[PDB]
């Protein structure tokens, strides 16, 4: 049903800053069943990266002033919380129903399965106590078996397999609590990606390195 | 060039950034 | 509801960037019928003008691709719906001002803040009425800025940043949809000459630069 037009109203959406406009339509166009080539791959992960990114700054600030008749604030939590688990979980069930079933490339199934780690990762801060561990479980299962892929079929200098890096490592500091584990997972994506420095090309090497900038910060940020 | 008018508008490091 | 409850959690929303929940909080204070604070009304003001602003951003946007085949279909198509989102924003508050908001108000400072915003949004309907309606519109636009216009001149002293916010914005009026920049040019000259000589509280300087920056601009 002209998915052009709903990948050219997405890409008109993106421009004038209306999110939730250009998730409509990413959405729309993952829910016909055909496989998304990498570029509507790329249009649907923006669209909702930026609309539950409000969620979970928003989420981050009202939080905090919890911290420091501040009930109001907590209800207001709570609403927000809804928000973002309604848009996390939308998220998931494209992923479920469509977008991993259709990967056939692994470099997609490698990018969807990440996702899914992402979006079960953003779940995991605003977990309930009780559902908290399940849902780790979950984002740790997708993360570990996107990892395992990229591993073998991706050379260390490829972005896709430095973001996963990136925010897997992320997964373990934070949601895991595990220092050690985080530091290992960062420094050796970063050691094995500038091993293979010399393939980078001119004209590609800044998706890579500014990754690997960021494995860098995270690093020295862990470790100081 | 929109002329002016009134009134007028610490960790973690992950992929796909804002 | 708790009027001041509604009231906290505007600030709340506001921290968090969320408008459309300020402006939601809000619009229900202003319904009770309760006089707005000067807190009340700036916060009603944020809400609003961050609701509209995000409409106006992106018809600018969506228009400038129109004069930058098919695409130019669909831009169109996408220019409306946000016109139509934008019309209905500005309806809302109009809908406020003068069926609460301005009735209510009864010291001069509160009416001249009120008529300067219905001056705004008519002007935001302006920038995208339909042909027909098009004069009616800036007609209340015009009408509303001049109102507060004269009051301003009769009851402020030129520092007062509300008086000067009328000025740039009424001067942004004029240059903009009358198309007549000697007024705009002449009316915001007016406001920083007398802003500068009585001189005698440092956001009315603020405001005295965006008149500089403009009539510069003008220039």
């Amino acid at each position: 049903m002209d998915k052009n037009e709903l990948v050219q109203k997405a890409k008109l959406a993106e421009q004038a800053e209306r999110y939730d406009d250009m998730a409509a339509c990413m959405k729309s166009v993952t829910e016909q069943g055909a496989e998304l080539s990498n570029e509507e791959r790329n249009l649907l992960s923006v669209a909702y990266k930026n609309v539950v990114g409000a969620r979970r700054s928003s989420w981050r600030v009202v939080s905090s002033i919890e911290q420091k008749k501040q009930q109001m604030a907590r209800e207001y939590r709570e609403k927000i919380e809804t928000e973002l688990r309604d848009i996390c979980n939308d998220v998931l069930s494209l992923l479920e129903k469509f977008l991993i079933p259709n990967a056939s490339q692994a470099e997609s199934k490698v990018f969807y399965l990440k996702m899914k780690g992402d979006y079960y990762r953003y779940l995991a801060e605003v977990a309930a106590g009780d559902d908290k561990k399940g849902i780790v479980d979950q984002s740790q299962q997708a993360y570990q078996e996107a990892f395992e892929i990229s591993k073998k079929e991706m050379q260390p200098t490829h972005p896709i397999r430095l973001g996963l890096a990136l925010n897997f490592s992320v997964f373990y500091y934070e949601i895991l609590n595990s220092p050690e584990k985080a530091c290992s997972l960062a420094k050796t994506a970063f050691d094995e990606a500038i091993a293979e420095l010399d393939t980078l090309s001119e004209e590609s090497y800044k998706d890579s390195t500014l990754i690997m900038q960021l494995l860098r910060d995270n690093l020295t940020l862990w470790t100081s | 060039i929109v002329p002016a008018t009134l009134p007028q508008l610490y960790r973690q490091s992950s992929a796909n950034l804002l």
